[PDB]
């Protein structure tokens, strides 16, 4: 003697987080810079540390 | 023929006919004399003539519960 | 020229059956007239929310059902490809190979070609969000959903029921039960399978002979096992620092063994794991990068070289071959497999950066102050790793 | 049901006290849709046709010629023709594509023909079709031919291996007609499976598919024409349906590789024979891995292959080199 009301069936898929990889080990890798620009800084002048 | 049978029949729902395809309209049905017979029918397992014909009787169940012979929740509670 | 003669008859069982001279039809022929069939991709994005949430990671149990909604999102993008609609069309099929397609496939026993359909619609997503499916597989394993739990667990232990009984006489008959376990579930039967890698040798010569017979879906997991741990929280120097670890010089024979057996497994994520941590100084993608040269390249040193063969090595001729080969210097066996190897710096443009990175760190070790005998072998290590690259890049980059 | 023996000159090489090698080899077989004819060959041996019209085995022997295909080359496979009944296509191994005749009131074998489309470099299958109105000659070095057999032997068209695939040098290993005849199942060595339409005379491929990731070794076809079968060098041997063109079952006994596969005219048992020199059985309608027999065999080489009429069981595997067939094998015990 009740009255049942249509179920509502979830429509909705998940979000992502921020962390672009797996883990927080993976990621923290991925995100230190790569070129060769950075490397020119420290061979600067062999001579003028010399 | 089955159901052409009992379709004219003085025991088939004529205004409480309604069926087992919507959400709300699976306790509002018809027949609770039928609801009575196949709820008793289906309860009794413990014998054996009665296991060698269980698959057989439950098939005919089965396509009266889609015709809108008898209900879902008065054989659905009904069984053991 | 006759043909076959076959019976209808009528049954009580749903799956069709043929007998010797029958078939077995249903006999509700009109089972099928409450459900109609629908259109191409807006209803079976709808009709799965309803069905495919009341069969969760079930659907392992219907192996034929799971290639055919692969098959469409394969032949969707395809025929979808043009220049326009692949942007929202590539990430509506990331949310549903997520939601119930992925862990519908860990419910699987021993299936290599339906694990190989799903990598299939696989291959036309980015990288980066193929790892954060395969690793929302690993913590939503145990704290979540039941009939997958016990299936993760049943895989660990036939895992390691296979790495007891690994035998160099049975490899015949064992390397194809293996592979056949890592082409269904190798979320499962690789973190056992890589742990009794760095931990004892002898059966490292032993995985890599199974590797010929993997499919491409094992191929992207396992080198997000080997990145997994590689990065994982240890300490990578030991008590003292007169030695790195036993792990970081038994995980290096098998990343380079990788690269000279199969041909098949893309690394291209593992060197780049190489170029991006010698920017900070780090021990394992030096030795990583060390035992790559001398296996995959035949490169060897000359600091114990003869006089007489000192003098042969540099006369320009075939007693330059002959010198090489008393030495045991193979650079004309293994020359393809050599030039694949740069094929991936090349790809990157990292070949100026190695050489710039080798020698900075090598003139950064000059001021650290760790010990006294250390640093004089240190010192001596990096210098025949950076003369043991640019050799490589002259035969390869020939011309 | 009872063993009984194979009365060829097999038999007699070691019943003798001969000591190093008795026959020697075994190349290929094949059946005409007849049921009552046999393609026996061997490698340096002879080539012996059948013809047993009535007993087991025990009636008559037929004939055995070594210098049949000439006496310098061998055959790779012998093809015969559905529509004429004394017809067997052999290709040998250089350059020769004859067509030879029997006759049973002589002991003897004539040739009707040798043609040949030049620069044949080596034609290793041949087979024709179901019907028996074409001809697919096809090298596993360079390309693939196609020719008819209703008015005469003349090519019409040909298609080069490497518009199919792309990836390496690839060996084509076996490929298989398919049973309305109109088109072209085909397996390569890195598990590709690609399908060729061959209507009349036109050569044009459809899909591929990765099968698996070994030489897929043998492809066979099932009576009925609901699905086919193929196998491996791995353990696995898929059944794919053919209306909807995925899996159904997955025979998973990866005890060796997979040489051998047949099916049975009705299309019930699926023999399997391994490299580990055990031979197995199975189900296609029933479950996955529902064994009904499986049988050691001794240190040799078998061969395993099921006639087109009626099921009996032709296995080899003797000492050497002898076959045996099996009367009445409905129940197999």
């Amino acid at each position: 003697k009740e009255k049942i009301p249509p179920p509502a069936f979830d429509e909705t898929f998940k979000k992502f987080t921020f962390i672009k990889m797996g883990n927080k080990l993976i990621n923290n890798v991925w995100k230190i810079p790569t070129g060769l620009d950075k490397i020119e800084q420290e061979v600067k002048k062999p001579e003028g540390v010399y | 023929f089955f159901i052409a049978l009992l379709r004219k029949s003085d025991s088939w729902p004529s205004s409480h006919v309604a069926n087992n395809s919507n959400y709300s309209s699976l306790n509002e049905g018809g027949n609770m004399i039928a609801a009575n017979i196949i709820s008793f029918n289906l309860s009794q397992y413990n014998e054996e003539v009665d296991k060698e014909n269980y698959e057989r009787y439950m098939d005919m169940c089965c396509i009266l519960l889609k015709n809108g012979f008898v209900n879902f929740y008065s054989i659905w509670d009904n069984v053991k | 020229h006759k043909p076959r003669l076959i019976h209808k008859y009528k049954t009580h069982e749903p799956f069709e059956s043929l007998e010797l001279n029958s078939s077995y039809v249903f006999y509700y022929s009109e089972w099928n007239s409450n459900l109609t069939p629908f259109a191409s991709v807006n209803d079976l994005f709808e009709n799965s929310h309803i069905y495919l949430s009341i069969i969760g990671p079930y659907l392992g149990r219907i192996p034929t059902l799971l290639s055919k909604i692969s098959r469409i999102g394969v032949a969707d993008i395809q025929k979808n490809h043009g220049s326009e609609s692949l942007h929202v069309t590539i990430d509506k099929w990331i949310d549903y190979v997520r939601k119930f397609i992925f862990p519908a496939t860990s419910l699987l026993q021993n299936n290599p070609i339906a694990t190989s359909e799903v990598y299939e619609l696989m291959k036309f997503f980015p990288f980066e969000k193929r790892y954060f499916i395969y690793n929302e597989m690993m913590t939503k394993l145990s704290q979540d959903i039941l009939p997958l739990k016990v299936s993760f667990n049943k895989a660990e232990r036939e895992a390691k029921s296979i790495l007891k009984a690994l035998s160099i006489d049975t490899i015949a008959k064992e390397s194809r039960r293996f592979a056949k376990l890592i082409s269904t579930n190798p979320l499962a039967s690789l973190v056992p399978a890589v742990k009794q890698i760095e931990n004892y040798d002898k059966v490292s010569e032993l995985v890599v002979y199974t590797t010929k017979y993997f499919n491409d879906f094992a191929y992207d997991v396992l080198q997000f096992v080997l990145l997994l741990r590689l990065t994982y929280n240890r300490p990578a120097v030991q008590f003292d620092g007169v030695n790195q670890a036993m792990w970081v010089q038994r995980l290096s024979i098998f990343i380079a063994g990788l690269a000279k057996n199969c041909p098949n497994m893309d690394i291209s994520n593992i060197i780049t794991y190489i170029l991006k941590t010698l920017h900070n100084g780090n021990i394992i993608a030096v030795s990583i990068l060390k035992e790559l040269i001398i296996t995959v390249g035949g490169i060897r040193d000359l600091n114990e070289v003869n006089m007489k063969q000192l003098l042969m090595l540099n006369s320009g001729s075939p007693l330059k071959q002959y010198a090489r080969h008393l030495i045991y210097d193979f650079r004309d066996d293994n020359s393809v497999i050599s030039s694949r190897l740069t094929s991936f710096f090349t790809d990157q443009s990292a070949i100026s950066e190695i050489i710039l990175l080798l020698y900075t760190l090598n003139l950064k070790a000059n001021t650290q102050n760790s010990h006294y005998k250390i640093l004089s072998t240190r010192c001596d290590e990096m210098n025949t790793l950076l003369w043991s690259f640019i050799e490589l890049i002259k035969h390869c980059l020939k011309g | 049901e009872d063993k009984r023996f194979i009365h060829v000159s097999s038999r007699s090489h070691s019943r003798f006290t001969s000591t190093p090698i008795t026959p020697n080899e075994i190349l290929s077989l094949k059946f005409h849709v007849s049921g009552s004819s046999m393609a026996y060959s061997r490698m340096d041996g002879s080539l012996t046709v059948w013809f047993i019209k009535d007993a087991s085995f025990d009636k008559s022997v037929e004939v055995y010629i070594p210098d049949c295909c000439g006496s310098d080359k061998l055959a790779t496979d012998l093809s015969w023709n559905p529509t004429s009944l004394n017809q067997i296509a052999v290709v040998s191994n250089s350059s020769e594509i004859s067509l030879l005749l029997i006759n049973e009131k002589s002991l003897t074998a004539s040739k009707l023909r040798t043609l040949s489309l030049g620069s044949k470099t080596k034609v290793n299958t041949c087979l024709y079709d179901p019907l028996g109105n074409w001809l697919l000659a096809a090298t596993k070095s360079e390309k693939i031919y196609l020719f008819d057999v209703k008015k005469d032997h003349s090519s019409v068209c040909s298609l080069n291996i490497s518009d199919i695939s792309q990836e390496d040098n690839d060996v084509v290993y076996s490929l298989a007609w398919s049973n309305g005849g109109s088109h072209i199942f085909i397996g390569f060595k890195s598990g590709y499976l690609a399908i060729l339409k061959a209507k009349h005379g036109i050569l044009e491929v459809c899909t591929k598919i990765k099968a698996h990731t070994g030489p897929i070794t043998e492809i066979k076809m099932d009576p009925w024409g609901r699905n086919f079968i193929t196998g491996s060098i791995d353990g696995n041997c898929y059944v794919w349906n053919m209306k909807s063109l995925c899996c159904e079952l997955i025979i998973n006994d990866l005890n060796s590789a997979v040489t051998t596969l047949d099916v049975c005219h009705l299309g019930k048992i699926l023999g399997i024979c391994t490299e580990d020199e055990m031979v197995y059985f199975y189900d296609l309608n029933s479950g996955n891995l529902l064994h009904s027999k499986s049988l050691a065999n001794y240190k040799t080489d078998p061969v395993l292959k099921f006639y087109p009429d009626k099921s009996w069981y032709i296995m080899s595997g003797k000492n050497d080199t002898l076959s045996n067939h099996f009367v009445k094998n409905e129940k197999n015990l």
